[PDB]
């Protein structure tokens, strides 16, 4: 850092308002504002036929399956299907598909009953660790709220090393400010405003 | 005489960095030294009057180039030489808060770590923190 | 062309002695027993480097959450003085040694040469090139 | 059928090179 | 790291001194893996002690479980760049 | 990275056309396989891409010379490993500067031929 | 007396990439915190 | 009976209540001083940040307020201003340039932005034609976020004025601030991107001056004062009075706020 500075440096903490909830509600209109663009028109409504409940579908769709079941047999993968096996997988990819499209994300039989390429393994693997991550994430927030600590990331670094390796205080000035506002913000949005 | 003639170009704009790098207080402290400013006056001294004006333009240009540009655009609204006075009181607000925001230890602490990172004198870091000290009460 | 097993396991291990910066020990030593004990046969020579690339750096074990092991991953440094110590055919490090090679073999053959094979783009396979070349220039 | 329905220097070379080409069939046809 | 520094020494004193670790000299190991926090580390060390000294002390083996517990926990078990999916043309080969 | 990988491609591909050279003169130029029937056309075009008019013999030879930048160098020869100037004829390329040239030289020699059609259709 | 320093040449400012820590956090933000790397070390080169 | 629009963006009250002070005193009564959000002549914004309607963000130096280390200087910096919406909404700065990357359609933001370019580079060679000059210098943040903004900028902005007939040079920010800080006699026309750090380099370079007032060109076509500083607001007062068809009443704030920046209501 060449050249002795014409004043010290100090905190950024400018504002201290900016509520969790109006960030992150700020944040939320940000979000529908983008999806709605890229998305485009909501759209055309459509008439049901008929009218049915998907808990009585399924429950249909058990009784169906239920009294085939000493029918209903076995077989290798490679070998030809029978009815009952064919009328099985087309009732629960549909089932399953209608679910995960709703939010009902339950893996262990979405992996079953719509995984018929490997295209559909690799989408199901990003969805598994995509589920997780954010769990995770909202309970390290949740714990990191508990722990009282800043909401944006931290980036791992010592600022007293930044100023003397580099040549001006400008570049180190602006640095510390946009980390620092990123410490202040947190990165949260609204989740059940979003899923309507 | 080379070092002279040297940082009169720079400074006119007649010749620029290797780099092009942009000619600030800090850089050209960096080539010519701490007391550039002092030896370029008196070497100024052997100049015509209307080289004299301009190396004196020049460098009160450059003192003024210390600063960030937010730092100027927030405190040298009004004027230059006004600039360094309201800075001054701004960066005394800072501490102030500061001090009432998390105590005085750690800002006793912080503050040798800024001028630390400021590469400011010990008296200089004493008269500053006496000085937000008692502006406090 | 009658290739035994002496020829391919030879054709291997000449393709991993192929170096531009000096390998760790473990990686090194990790690298040739995968070799000797024919855990490359099914991997093409022009992949060979691809795969050790993977086996070091990368860990498919982990990725493909198919990992059995306790202490024996390559991402350890410090297993390098455990198998200096005992051999990689000790009653120790020999069971595990084995699983994360048969994973990592399974998984390699499974994922990323199949996608090789089938690959005719002429953009994939310039694509396919860069990163053979990237790879041999890097373990 | 999704791609289909979705849709500087360098376009210099494409244009040349398209209609470069674009001759080389006119010619064939008469 | 002062575990590939003990590691060494070891092998000094066993294939070229031709000197046999004893039980403390493996216990000195078990401690710095329980103090350093390479529960992995831990587990081989607790396995070899077991086939060739008498067995591990209990309180190590249980140390080093609560370590590899608490990074069970905190989601550490591994590299966090390990667990990251790559295909064929997305690995950035170095 | 980009022009140590072209510059290696031109050489294999150089020394894969002289093993081909050994080949179309024991079974013709139609015997070897599909592939090595593309890579002896591109290592045709790469020996005649290879060639540059000197602007030193722009008094002798008459035809302007080029100076070839090596960001053109790279992507000219680059392209044409890949394929992408498969359909320009082989002697677009000979003693011209940067691929510009052998499209320029490209329109010139088809507009050139289309003279040449309308007579031979004619007269 | 020969020649004796290049007044009009300053060192190049040699950056760094900011490295983040390793965390579900990051991995979410992976692509987030990225830009943000790239985006230093390009101030950093051409200095604002 | 007259009115006069007080804008606020970002101004500190105590800016505000001298603004004020000082018009109702120099003034007396005879055109009264209200407040909004929005205007398009008679208007007077006060703080750094931008207002709402305003499209071009020219700046000069006035000689009779020239600093004494900047005396005859001639350099005029001109920023465009793309349109700005409500707080909460994203601004189009940000939006032409991470919709691309989200792939999002930017159709409208993209003819939005070519009409704010176009009158701010019509803006632009106005001056430069009026000034005499043959090229003018385009300021463009070269990081690599901004690398859909900026290049629709160069796009545009060169077109303009090679329509126009005259020359066009690209830099970036750093340089040109300093620059400009340092030797402002090498540059006659700068027109800048709309950027913050541009933002910021315009204030800075109003205040390093000596303090002026900012010239805003709004949708509705006319000319806003905007002031950040006592004696900057104090000059954007003056020449709104000017404007109003007070000659006496501007010139007494003009001395004022020589003589006494900061206490310029308590100066006259």
């Amino acid at each position: 850092i060449s050249g002795v500075s014409p004043l010290l440096y100090f905190p950024p903490t400018t504002t201290s308002t900016t509520n969790r909830e109006d960030q992150i509600n700020k944040n939320t209109n940000i979000a529908i504002q983008m999806i709605k663009r890229y998305k485009g028109e909501v759209p055309p409504h459509y008439t049901r036929k008929s009218s049915a409940t998907i808990e009585q579908v399924e429950k249909e769709i058990d009784a169906l399956l239920g009294g085939a079941e000493k029918l209903r047999k076995t077989s290798t993968d490679d070998q030809p299907m029978d009815k009952l096996t064919l009328m099985e997988r087309c009732l629960r990819h549909a089932l399953w598909s209608y679910h995960k499209e709703e939010g009902r994300y339950d893996f262990d039989q979405i992996g079953r009953w719509v995984v018929y390429t490997p295209e559909d393994e690799v989408k199901l693997a990003q969805l598994k660790r995509e589920v997780e991550a954010k769990e995770k994430l909202a309970a390290l927030r949740k714990r990191r709220e508990e722990e009282g600590l800043p909401g944006g990331p931290v980036p791992r670094i010592n600022w007293p090393q930044e100023y003397s390796s580099f040549i001006d205080r400008e570049p180190v000035v602006a640095k510390r400010i946009r980390y620092d506002t990123l410490a202040s913000t947190t990165l949260e949005r609204d989740e059940k405003q979003i899923e309507s | 005489s080379t070092k002279m003639q040297t940082l009169h170009k720079l400074l006119t704009g007649e010749v620029s960095f290797k780099n092009k790098a942009p000619v600030k207080d800090c850089n050209i402290v960096h080539q010519f030294g701490e007391n550039w400013a002092t030896e370029l006056s008196a070497y100024a001294k052997t100049l015509p009057a209307e080289q004299q004006k301009i190396i004196v333009r020049q460098i009160a240009r450059v003192k003024l180039t210390r600063y960030t540009v937010a730092e100027l655009a927030a405190y040298c609204g009004d004027g230059p030489a006004l600039l360094d006075e309201t800075a001054r009181a701004a960066n005394i607000e800072q501490g102030v808060a500061f001090v009432k925001a998390k105590g005085v230890e750690a800002f006793e602490k912080y503050v040798a770590e800024e001028s630390t990172n400021a590469n400011w004198k010990p008296e200089e870091a004493k008269k500053f923190i006496e000085d937000v000290k008692a502006k406090a009460k | 062309q009658v290739q035994t097993i002496p020829m391919i396991r030879g054709a291997r291990f000449v393709a991993l002695f192929n170096q531009k910066q000096p390998s760790y020990f473990m990686n090194a030593i990790v690298s040739l027993y995968a070799c000797l004990n024919g855990y490359l046969d099914d991997v093409k020579v022009q992949y060979v480097k691809f795969y050790e690339y993977l086996l070091v750096h990368r860990d498919l074990g982990i990725m493909y959450g198919t990992a059995k092991n306790k202490f024996f991953y390559m991402y350890v440094q410090e297993l390098n003085y455990l198998i200096r110590f005992f051999t990689l055919n000790s009653p120790i490090l020999h069971g595990e040694l084995e699983e994360m090679l048969k994973q990592h073999t399974h998984l390699f053959l499974q994922h990323y040469q199949s996608k090789m094979n089938a690959i005719k783009s002429e953009k994939d396979v310039k694509a396919l090139k860069n990163l053979l070349y990237s790879c041999k220039r890097a373990v | 059928e999704a791609a289909e329905r979705n849709p500087t220097g360098d376009n210099a070379r494409d244009r040349l090179l398209k209609e470069v080409l674009a001759l080389q069939a006119r010619i064939n046809q008469r | 790291s002062k575990f590939c520094a003990m590691m060494d020494l070891l092998e000094e004193m066993q294939h070229r001194n031709r000197l046999k670790p004893n039980e403390e000299s493996w216990t000195w190991v078990m401690k710095e893996c329980v103090k350093s926090g390479q529960f992995r580390l831990g587990y081989c060390i607790q396995q070899v002690m077991e086939t060739e000294c008498k067995g591990c002390p209990a309180d190590l083996v249980k140390a080093n479980e609560a370590n590899a517990q608490k990074a069970k926990t905190e989601g550490k078990e591994h590299p966090g760049h390990l667990s990251q999916q790559a295909g064929l043309f997305d690995v950035k080969v170095e | 990275v980009d022009h140590y990988n072209v510059a290696q491609d031109v050489v294999q591909m150089l020394t894969k056309y002289r093993e081909l050279q050994d080949i179309i003169a024991v079974l013709g130029i139609d015997e070897l396989s599909e592939e090595d029937k593309l890579i002896v056309d591109r290592a045709r075009k790469l020996v005649k891409f290879l060639s540059q008019p000197f602007q030193v013999a722009e008094v002798f030879t008459g035809m302007t010379g080029h100076y070839v930048q090596l960001d053109d160098t790279i992507d000219s020869f680059s392209g044409l490993l890949m394929g992408t100037y498969d359909q320009v004829p082989e002697m677009a390329f000979y003693m011209v500067g940067g691929i510009n040239s052998v499209l320029e030289k490209a329109k010139k020699m088809a507009e050139e031929a289309a003279e040449l059609e309308k007579m031979r259709r004619a007269r | 007396r020969a020649d004796e320093v290049d007044y009009t040449n300053l060192p190049a400012p040699k950056p760094q990439k900011t490295v983040w820590d390793d965390n579900i956090e990051t991995e979410v933000l992976r692509k987030y915190l990225d830009g943000l790397s790239q985006y230093d070390m390009e101030e950093a080169k051409y200095g604002v | 009976s007259k009115q006069l629009t007080f804008i606020s963006a970002g101004a500190t009250a105590a800016v505000l209540q001298s603004a004020s002070a000082i018009v109702s005193k120099v003034a007396g009564g005879r055109v009264q001083t209200k407040t909004a959000k929005e205007a398009g002549r008679h208007a007077v914004v006060v703080g750094p940040e931008t207002p709402i309607g305003v499209h071009t963000a020219v700046t000069e130096v006035p000689k009779s307020a020239q600093d004494p280390l900047f005396s005859g200087v001639s350099t005029v910096v001109v920023r465009a201003v793309l349109p700005r919406a409500a707080p909460d909404s994203v601004q189009l700065r940000d939006a032409l340039d991470v919709y691309a990357s989200a792939g999002i359609d930017t159709k409208e933001e993209v003819r939005s932005a070519t009409e704010a370019f176009k009158k701010s580079a019509e803006v632009a060679v106005g001056k430069a034609k009026a000034k005499g000059v043959k090229r003018i210098v385009l300021v463009v943040k070269q990081a690599s976020k901004h690398n859909c903004i900026n290049e629709l900028f160069k796009k545009i902005s060169t077109e303009t004025i090679e329509s126009a007939g005259l020359t066009t040079e690209v830099v970036g920010t750093a340089a040109v601030a300093n620059q400009l800080i340092v030797n402002p006699e090498s540059l006659g026309v700068v027109l800048l991107n709309d950027v913050a750090a541009t933002e910021q380099i315009e204030l800075a370079f109003a205040g390093v001056v000596g303090g002026v007032s900012r010239v805003y060109h709004t949708v509705e076509g006319g000319k806003i004062s905007a002031g950040h500083s006592f004696k900057s607001v104090a000059l954007a007062v003056a020449q709104e009075l000017r404007e109003l068809g007070l000659s006496s009443e501007a010139d007494k704030v003009e001395a004022a706020a020589s003589k006494n920046p900061r206490a310029v209501v308590s100066a006259l």
